[PDB]
């Protein structure tokens, strides 16, 4: 924010717990809220996943 | 702006996920030759 000068916001995921793949090649926590896309990032603790 | 880089960096991190990106650095490049130390 303040390099660049734009806004953000801090929102929950009531999972906490990145996400979980699912037998249905799904997701629910962190991934699952961008598959529907009801958020813009994540910024926190990330385990990395191709 | 070249739509190319998720679909290469794909490839980027799977041959570490493999593990054989220490393979083809083995392959050309053994870490062990003459001098072991």
């Amino acid at each position: 924010a303040k390099a660049l000068g734009f806004k953000y916001e801090i929102y929950q995921a009531p999972d906490g717990r990145y996400g979980h793949q699912l037998h249905n090649t799904s997701w629910n926590g962190m991934i699952g809220e961008l598959i529907s896309k009801r958020a813009d990032l994540a910024i926190s603790a990330i385990t990395i996943t191709p | 702006g070249s739509p190319y880089r998720d679909l290469f960096s794909q490839r980027i991190l799977e041959l570490q996920d493999t593990g054989d990106l220490d393979v083809l650095k083995q392959k050309w490049w053994p870490h062990t030759g003459r001098c072991d130390l």
